[PDB]
């Protein structure tokens, strides 16, 4: 069973900012 | 025997908390309690949300 | 050549000893210090008495930092609107005086 | 119950007032030392302050524990404070004003209708002296009793930026304050202030008499000056930064001149008209007690 | 519900009126660019006595993520005492002072 | 007033007698510490609010 | 060299302005102690590597 190399890099997860209609304080 | 009493479990009380919510208020952050702490504290937190 | 290298040989040697030539990440990758008085990023103080060196000031890369951010979206959607009201009579308008 | 010290409650280390200066604790005086002033062509000229109305709000009984300290400090210094002129809190205050009321004002700043023993609480005579004047904050909004929201700030300026000669003269040039500062210095200053137990300062200001109170005024003058500074920034017509030699210098303009500004801003806390009426009334009462 | 003045001045004695009262404390600040309200909001019916007597907690929301909203009410301590049975077996709150 | 009698009456004649319901004995390690301070070894599954 | 300009240029004109994403406030009891030392009450769900 042959050895194998591999790789990875951290993904972007930059969503454009969400528009909540709920408010968090008075 | 005479049925002098009424055996019951998890008794219901005379007073209970009623609660009105304003449903537009929610914390953006989300708590993550352990399952057991949710089993204990949970009905309370769900009521006084 | 290996100038972009941060960590090298993430494997054990005899379940304790490090392999010769394995590289732990530099400490600066993990500093996440603080904002300066003006708001610049800074590494944490080294000696207790000295102030922390700004992260831009030195050549080290640093992968944890304090970013300021709004708690929720700035564009609430209540855009400003106005009541323009016209001059009553065009002849009476005062062009003069600056 | 805490017996009141002859020097007033403020002498107790329990009620020390302090503010962070770029995050480090400091007495208010050593912040005020950082302040520098540039006078302009306009001149503040203090008028006599109209005497406060004798009508306390009716001392109606109310459910719950009124948290009076938090109410006052928020309405003065808190960010975007709300419902500052809701009447119930001051109904309880005037309840404290009565000669033998069951209500007690704890060191917490709360008022408790019961005689709930476990919490230490201020001496009832002193709080009677305090409520006898500060319940009047309860008529801050009522049209007959509204404070002049404009001229009163001249006194503010005089007690803040005023030189001792400018103060004795009763007039000062309108001043533009400035100081070396960290970002958000005014908000953080207001947070440091809003946590002050000002009820000790006010119960002392109202209850103390003669030489002890006069020594109290000389001692706490920097605290009163600081509360005044936070209010002044709340009303300052404009507030900015100048970048001299890497250092940033915050510049508020102008001290002592209320602008009736209502919309909030990044720089400072900002009164709505309600907070203006409140702060005005507070200033009227507080200076009337301050100058006697 | 909507109470005319006439109904409050003509409801039969001994009939139970049913009034509603706002607790507008949980009401968010107006948008900075919302149009000015020319006219006023007026109100005629008021209680003579405290109404919110069953109230235990009020305004379970933050104000600036630390400060309490003015007028919010934490539950009284007695709601949480769970003391002990007395020597005869009566319920009791826990001792206040140690003695 | 009629209603008050029925509260009084209904309470005058409550003959309920509690039997233990389903219980739970969490290990201390699965409970956040304050809950461990408040819990007493075991509790009914139907804790109500408090 | 051309590429460096585009890094410089692309960084010269980054107009991104952060808004808080989804967050989480683990109870201290569900976190292994070192993570509790490192966490500060709450964190974005998308913690990247470090």
């Amino acid at each position: 069973k042959i050895a194998t190399a591999s790789s990875a890099r951290q993904a972007d997860v930059e969503k454009p900012a969400d528009v909540t209609f709920t408010i968090e304080n008075v | 025997l005479s049925d002098d009493f009424k055996q019951i479990s998890d008794p219901k009380g005379y007073l209970t908390y009623s609660v009105k919510y304003e449903d537009q208020f929610t914390k953006k952050d989300k708590l993550r309690a352990s399952e057991a702490d949710d089993r204990i504290v949970g009905p309370t937190v769900n009521l006084f949300k | 050549i290996s100038v972009a290298r941060s960590m090298r040989a993430i494997v054990n040697h005899n379940e304790v000893d490090r392999p010769r030539g394995a590289v732990a990440p530099s400490s600066y990758e993990m500093d996440t210090g603080t904002l300066s008085r003006n708001g610049d990023l800074l590494y944490s103080p080294v000696a207790n008495g000295q102030v922390g060196i700004p992260k831009l000031e030195v050549d080290h890369i640093s992968f944890s930092n304090v970013v300021s951010m709004m708690t929720a979206n700035i564009r609430t959607g209540d855009d400003m609107a106005v009541e323009r009201v016209n001059p009553d009579d065009v002849r009476a308008i005062n062009i003069r005086n600056a | 119950m805490l017996q009141q010290p002859t020097g007033g409650y403020t002498t107790l280390e329990q009620f020390a007032f302090t503010i962070r200066n770029d995050g480090t604790n400091a007495t208010p005086t050593q912040f005020l030392q950082l302040l520098s002033y540039e006078a302009t062509e306009n001149e503040l000229v203090k008028k006599t302050i109209p005497t406060p109305e004798t009508h306390l709000p009716s001392a109606r009984n109310v459910p719950g524990n009124v948290y009076i300290e938090d109410a006052i400090t928020q309405a003065l210094f808190g960010i975007s404070a709300q419902n500052v002129n809701a009447h119930g809190y001051f109904s309880r205050l005037s309840a404290l004003a009565l000669p033998n009321t069951s209500a007690r004002l704890g060191l917490d700043g709360v008022i408790y209708n019961s005689e709930t023993i476990n919490i230490p609480f201020y001496d009832p005579a002193a709080v009677a002296n305090f409520a006898a004047t500060y319940a009047k904050l309860g008529n801050a909004s009522t049209p007959r009793y509204r404070a002049d929201m404009i001229d009163i700030y001249a006194h503010v300026g005089l007690e803040l930026a005023g030189t001792d000669a400018e103060r004795a003269a009763g007039v000062m040039p309108v001043k533009r304050a400035k100081f070396d500062s960290w970002e958000g210095s005014l908000i953080s200053l207001s947070r440091d202030v809003v946590n002050w137990k000002i009820l000790a300062f006010l119960i002392d200001l109202c209850s103390l008499e003669g030489e002890a109170l006069r020594a109290f005024k000389t001692r706490n003058r920097d605290v009163f000056r600081m509360m005044l500074f936070i209010m002044s920034t709340a009303v300052a017509a404009n507030v900015v930064n100048r970048k001299v030699t890497k250092r940033v210098d915050r510049v508020l303009e102008y001290i002592g001149v209320n602008s009736m500004r209502t919309a909030g801003r990044t720089a400072t806390i900002t009164y709505d008209l309600s907070r203006h009426e409140f702060a005005a009334k507070f200033l009227q009462l507080t200076f009337t007690r301050w100058n006697a | 519900q909507h109470v005319d003045a006439e109904s409050i001045m003509t409801a039969p004695k001994g009939k139970l009126f049913h009034l509603q009262f706002m607790d507008g404390l949980l009401r968010p600040e107006p948008s900075a660019f919302d149009p000015p309200a020319s006219g006023e909001d007026m109100r005629l019916i008021y209680p003579l006595q405290p109404i919110s007597v069953a109230r235990s907690m009020r305004a379970i929301v933050n104000h600036n993520e630390v400060d309490r909203p003015r007028g919010a009410v934490a539950p009284s301590s007695y709601e949480m005492d769970t003391g002990t049975l007395s020597r005869n077996g009566d319920l009791l709150y826990s001792p206040v002072a140690n003695g | 007033v009629s209603g008050l009698l029925m509260v009084l009456f209904k309470v005058m004649t409550d003959n309920r007698l509690v039997i233990v319901g389903e219980t739970t004995t969490p290990m201390s390690n699965t409970l956040s510490t304050v809950v461990n301070n408040v819990l007493r070894t075991t509790y009914h599954n139907n804790v109500g609010v408090n």
